[PDB]
């Protein structure tokens, strides 16, 4: 299929290809920048508790104001490019909520570690 | 992987004999060198073995007082193969010591089976006569 | 049994690789060692049991990086320094009253643009070439027709300081520990270091000075011992001491060229004028030549071994160049290579000093070393030779060798022959019976 | 032992030392390069689901064409240096198969949780 | 509380705030250096099997030679700054023991899985 | 069309300057040729698109 060949496919179809895109003085600056972008996303996954996973479920409920579409209307009727545009203004809210949910989980894990 | 032994030799009783075992196609130091005797009246017998790496040797109780084992320093050919030779000496030969003598090398670099005589040389005859 | 792929990380494997190396050194030198990373107070070396590895000193790219770094450091040191372009002016010269020196006078610029001053100075004849008018009284500096000339800064030392070469994390340097090694073929004793031992930059054309010594026997190294085109590197077991002197007591004077600039030159010599020279003890050198000949006979069929002086070419080729006291010497080595060795006091080498040099033989570049005042003495060890075979001959009676080599890289190879750079690859896969459990 | 001290040892014996090698203007270039080198392999582990592990079993079956060697022939009779050469032509093929298997596993675990 | 706000608090109190503090030409050097420090710490956590966690229990027993203090003397009576000074000469030893324990653990997990 | 003869002099150490010292043969103005029939077809087609 190749890199980003899934971009025009439905979100459900695209989900099978995630590993394809997971891969990959001006020259020196470019090399540092490429590293920063890689790590930027990895830090977010670590913050969310999703590190090491391609697909990570969270405890944050879907908020219907972000989108009123049904799962079939999202997963089989849209591309990821279209989906990002539909919720482009809410992505920061979602990221913050995921972090807050992880913070509560870590507090609970701490108690469990002392108990057993 | 191949082993080559010294050709057959005739000895008088009480004489010493030295048998070489040239090796090639594998790392000499990586495997144990075994010596095995075969005589029609006894069947196969273990003569013990010598490590080319540590120099450690284990002679069977029957041969501890009569058999001496030594090896040459290996000379490398490739990063994963080398040449070299093992030698065995037998003191005070008897008519009972006649028959084919074999050189053999260990099966594995590790594990419980590491010293088993996987590869054998063609073997050569020792003869004792008055 | 059903085997499955299992992933391992931290796997002890490597592959040959070329990576940028950086300098390190022990806690103004021309090599800018202050810029280098401080060395570990207790350097580590790990012996690798059961490892045999192929080395090839003639394909080694550590050498190429060292050569580029040596040139780059040299050039950086000259960037702030005074240019001598105004000194390319007609010189009027007479004999000092030896032939090696001329007493020259010329008109040179001053701090003020509209003013000029007359300068008297002594120059070595090697730095001076006659003007094509051929009157015999008019001369110019030898490189004025080929390059700009830059004066080395008097504050900058040219003394060698050992430089350790280090590799980036994820890479390692393998070292050959065999008691004798040709720099090629398989090395039985291999160990790993993050950095090399310190290597002094040494510049020489025929003899290798202050290098590593062979542990037991003389080692002769060549890419192809039968090919006369190839340069033979000989490493000695024991050093032969060479001592050098410049008997002349130079008085150094300084005259301004212009604002922010100054020119240094010898204005006078105190006492008599004598030729610079270097001596090698005859008995020690003779023993060295015999031992080298004994080793050469093992490659050449026991033909009689003949040493001879270089057949010709530039002064930089035919003589032994070196930096002594900051002065650049060129010595006649025919005193060292005149012997014939059959199967069955001191040697004085005349020298010359040249202030204008072209060390890397680059067109368009030149440097003027400032004179160093007073009498200069040096001592160093001859630790190896650069020899070439005199080929084109079918003679079975004897064989002939001459000193010298085709490149400066041949010097770097004499220390780096034992080192190899490899990349460490921590990932690997192998079959196991183990299968991943799935929720 | 020491860094790479196990390199001449058998593949099985070498496994006890994995942590030894897991750890560890031109100077700036050296530093950036070391980072790129490190991240290259960590990126693969993150995709494979093997992040945080020195030894990681997968669901990919061994294909005998890659090697017909018995486990004793591999683990008790080889160095890792020799092994890498034997499968040098198949290494990238194996890597892709691991990635495909992980993505299917991530999808299947998601579907399990959707049902439950 | 904010970044490093727990520094004067006891170690036990500080352990609550780790979530907060886990977060957060010359510019080029600054960017490279920031990356090296992030990865240096993550490399150790990955080797230890502690990746993705703020608090990670190990199988390494405490040596009374490292400290003879009771848990109460440590957790309720010390700042982390004081504690680091007390074990500054033992920290590298402890790290190596953690790494060896992780490698032995994963080897045992592999051998267990071979039985399935 | 001109066959220039190029001569050089040294400005100073490390430098040289190149200049035309003479011209061999007649001295003529430089020029270019564009095929008329190809150019006419080319602009006619461009005009057809501009009209839209
Ligand atoms: C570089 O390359 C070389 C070559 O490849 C590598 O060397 C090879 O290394 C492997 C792994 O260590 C060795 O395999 C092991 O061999 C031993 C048997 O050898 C023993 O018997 C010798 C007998 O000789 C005399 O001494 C005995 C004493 O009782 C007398 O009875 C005899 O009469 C003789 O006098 C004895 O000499 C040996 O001791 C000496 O040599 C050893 C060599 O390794 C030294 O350590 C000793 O200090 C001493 O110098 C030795 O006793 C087998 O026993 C091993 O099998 C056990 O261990 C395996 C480890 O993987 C394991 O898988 C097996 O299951 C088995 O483990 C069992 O036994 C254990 C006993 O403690 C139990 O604890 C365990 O639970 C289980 O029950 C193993 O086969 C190769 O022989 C060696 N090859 C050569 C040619 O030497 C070298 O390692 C490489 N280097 C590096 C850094 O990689
Ligand atoms: C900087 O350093 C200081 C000094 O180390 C440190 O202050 C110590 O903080 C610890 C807690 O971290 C205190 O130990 C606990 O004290 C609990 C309360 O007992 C008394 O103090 C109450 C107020 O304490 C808080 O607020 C003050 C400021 O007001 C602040 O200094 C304290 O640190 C703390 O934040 C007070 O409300 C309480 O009230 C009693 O007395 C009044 C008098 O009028 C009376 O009216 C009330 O009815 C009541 O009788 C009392 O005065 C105590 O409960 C606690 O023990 C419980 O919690 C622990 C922890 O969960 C459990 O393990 C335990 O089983 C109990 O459930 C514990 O003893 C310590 O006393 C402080 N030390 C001093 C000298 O004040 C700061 O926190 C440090 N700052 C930072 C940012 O780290
Ligand atoms: C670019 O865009 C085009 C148009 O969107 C995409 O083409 C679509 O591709 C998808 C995925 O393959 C198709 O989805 C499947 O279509 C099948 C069509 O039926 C076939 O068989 C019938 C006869 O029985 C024929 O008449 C028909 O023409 C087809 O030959 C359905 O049968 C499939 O349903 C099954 O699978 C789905 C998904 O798992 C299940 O939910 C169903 O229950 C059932 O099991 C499925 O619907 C889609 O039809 C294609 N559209 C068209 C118009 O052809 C391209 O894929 C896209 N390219 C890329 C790279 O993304
Ligand atoms: C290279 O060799 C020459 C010759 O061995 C060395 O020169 C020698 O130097 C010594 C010390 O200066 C001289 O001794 C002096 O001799 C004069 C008379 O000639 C005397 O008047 C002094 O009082 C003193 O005794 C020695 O003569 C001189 N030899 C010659 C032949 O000139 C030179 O030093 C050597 N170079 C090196 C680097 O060793
Ligand atoms: C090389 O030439 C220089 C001069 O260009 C010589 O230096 C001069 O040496 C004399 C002594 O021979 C110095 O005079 C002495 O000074 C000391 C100072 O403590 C004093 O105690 C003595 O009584 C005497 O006055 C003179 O100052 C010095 N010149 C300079 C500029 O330093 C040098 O000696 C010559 N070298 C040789 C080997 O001849
Ligand atoms: C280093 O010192 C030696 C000894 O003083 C110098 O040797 C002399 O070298 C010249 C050539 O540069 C020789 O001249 C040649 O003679 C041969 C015949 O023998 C002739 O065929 C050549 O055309 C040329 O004329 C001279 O004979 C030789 N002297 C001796 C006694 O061997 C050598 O030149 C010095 N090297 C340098 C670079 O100054
Ligand atoms: C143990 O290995 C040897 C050699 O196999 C090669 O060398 C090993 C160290 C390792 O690098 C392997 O991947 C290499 O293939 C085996 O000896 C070979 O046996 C075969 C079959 O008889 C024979 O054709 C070869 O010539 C032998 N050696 C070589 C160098 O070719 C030996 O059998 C192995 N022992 C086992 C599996 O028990
Ligand atoms: C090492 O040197 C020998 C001698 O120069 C080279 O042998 C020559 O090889 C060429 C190959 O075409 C033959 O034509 C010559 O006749 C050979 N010369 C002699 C004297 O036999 C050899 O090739 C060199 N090796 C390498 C690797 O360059
Ligand atoms: C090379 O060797 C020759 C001798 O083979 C040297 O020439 C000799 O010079 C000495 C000293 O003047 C004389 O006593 C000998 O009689 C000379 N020999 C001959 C054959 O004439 C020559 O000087 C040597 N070269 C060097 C550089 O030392
Ligand atoms: C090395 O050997 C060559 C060949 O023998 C020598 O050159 C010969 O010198 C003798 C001197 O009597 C002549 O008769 C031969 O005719 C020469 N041979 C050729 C091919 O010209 C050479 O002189 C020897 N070198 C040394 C240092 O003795
Ligand atoms: C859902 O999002 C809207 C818009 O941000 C917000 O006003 C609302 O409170 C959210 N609902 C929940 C339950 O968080
Ligand atoms: C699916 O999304 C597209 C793009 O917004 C839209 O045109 C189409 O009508 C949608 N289908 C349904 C059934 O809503
Ligand atoms: C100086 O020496 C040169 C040769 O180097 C000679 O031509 C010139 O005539 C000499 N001058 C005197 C005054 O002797
Ligand atoms: C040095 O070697 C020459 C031959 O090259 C020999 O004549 C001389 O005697 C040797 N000197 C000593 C002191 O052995
Ligand atoms: C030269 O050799 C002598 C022999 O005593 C030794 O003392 C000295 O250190 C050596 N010099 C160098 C730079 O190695
Ligand atoms: C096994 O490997 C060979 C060589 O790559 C390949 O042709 C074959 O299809 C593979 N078998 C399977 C089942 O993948
Ligand atoms: C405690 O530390 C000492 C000193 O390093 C060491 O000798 C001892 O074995 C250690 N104890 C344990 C249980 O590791
Ligand atoms: C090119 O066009 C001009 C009119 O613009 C016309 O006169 C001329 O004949 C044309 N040339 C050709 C070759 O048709």
């Amino acid at each position: 299929l190749g890199f980003l060949g899934a971009a025009g496919s439905t979100m459900g179809a695209a989900s099978i290809t995630l590993t394809v895109q997971a891969r990959q003085i001006k020259q020196l600056q470019a090399r540092v920048l490429a590293v920063e972008h890689y790590l930027r996303d990895q830090q977010l996954l670590g913050i969310w508790g999703c590190s090491g996973k391609l697909i990570c479920c969270t405890n944050v409920p879907w908020n219907s104001s972000w989108s009123n579409k049904s799962l079939d209307e999202i997963w089989n009727n849209m591309t990821w490019l279209q989906w990002d545009k539909e919720i482009n203004n809410y992505t920061q809210l979602i990221y913050r909520l995921i972090e807050e949910s992880q913070n509560q989980q870590e507090k609970n894990e701490k108690e469990l570690l002392e108990l057993d | 992987g191949q082993l080559v032994q010294s050709g057959a030799e005739l000895k008088k009783p009480g004489a010493s004999v030295k048998i070489s075992c040239k090796t090639s196609g594998y790392r000499f130091n990586f495997y144990h060198i075994n010596w095995i005797r075969q005589t029609a009246g006894r069947g196969p017998e273990w003569m013990g073995w010598i490590s080319p790496y540590s120099g450690d040797k284990n002679l069977a109780p029957a041969f501890q007082d009569r058999v001496i084992m030594t090896t040459d320093t290996e000379v490398p050919v490739t990063s994963f193969t080398s040449t070299g030779a093992a030698y065995m000496e037998i003191r005070n030969l008897k008519f009972d010591d006649t028959g084919t003598y074999f050189c053999a090398k260990g099966l594995l670099r590790d594990g419980s089976s590491t010293w088993l005589p996987y590869l054998w040389g063609q073997g050569t005859l020792l003869t004792v006569s008055s | 049994e059903n085997l499955w792929v299992t992933v391992y990380y931290g796997v002890p494997v490597w592959r040959d690789a070329d990576t940028t190396l950086f300098c390190a050194s022990d806690a103004h030198n021309v090599w800018a060692t202050h810029a280098c990373v401080p060395t570990d107070p207790n350097p580590q070396e790990i012996h690798l049991d059961n490892v045999t590895e192929k080395f090839n000193m003639w394909k080694n790219n550590m050498v190429e990086q060292m050569h580029e770094d040596i040139i780059s450091l040299w050039d950086q040191s000259l960037k702030p320094c005074v240019k001598l372009t105004p000194l390319c002016v007609t010189l009027h010269c007479t004999n000092v009253t030896r032939e090696g020196l001329k007493n020259c006078s010329f008109n040179m610029t001053t701090e003020l643009r509209d003013k000029r001053q007359k300068v008297y100075s002594l120059f070595y004849r090697l730095d001076i070439v006659p003007i094509n008018e051929n009157q015999g009284s008019e001369y110019r500096l030898i490189n004025c027709n080929t390059s700009a000339i830059t004066q080395a800064c008097p504050k900058v030392s040219f003394e060698p300081i050992p430089i350790h070469y280090c590799t980036p994390a994820g890479f390692a340097i393998l070292k050959c520990k065999d008691e004798g090694f040709n720099g090629t073929g398989l090395c039985k004793n291999v160990s790993t270091v993050q950095c090399t031992h310190g290597i002094k930059p040494v510049v020489s054309t025929q003899l290798l000075l202050n290098g590593s010594l062979a542990e037991k026997n003389i080692i002769i190294r060549s890419e192809n011992i039968t090919n006369n085109a190839k340069i033979i590197i000989v490493q000695l077991v024991q050093p032969v001491t060479i001592k050098c002197i410049r008997p002349n007591n130079n008085t150094v004077k300084s005259i301004r060229i212009g604002p922010g600039q100054a020119f240094y030159y010898t204005g006078d010599i105190i006492g008599d004028i004598r030729q610079a020279h270097c001596n090698v003890t005859r008995s020690r050198w003779n023993k060295t030549l015999q031992e080298v000949a004994e080793k050469l006979r093992t490659y050449f069929g026991n033909k009689t071994i003949i040493f001879a002086q270089s057949s010709g070419g530039d002064l930089e080729i035919t003589t032994h160049s070196f930096n002594c006291g900051g002065e650049f010497f060129y010595c006649n080595t025919s005193g060292l290579f005149n012997s014939t060795w059959y199967v069955n006091d001191t040697i004085t080498l005349p020298c010359r000093i040249k202030q204008i040099i072209n060390m890397w033989q680059r067109a368009g570049q030149a440097m003027y070393a400032p004179p160093i005042p007073g009498v200069i003495k040096c001592e160093s060890n001859i630790t190896g030779l650069l020899l070439t075979r005199d080929g084109g001959k079918d003679n079975n009676v004897n064989e002939t060798f001459r000193p010298g080599g085709s490149d400066m890289r041949d010097n770097w190879r004499s220390e780096l022959y034992k080192y190899k750079v490899v990349e460490i690859e921590p990932l690997g896969v192998a079959p196991t019976r183990c299968k991943r459990r799935v929720v």
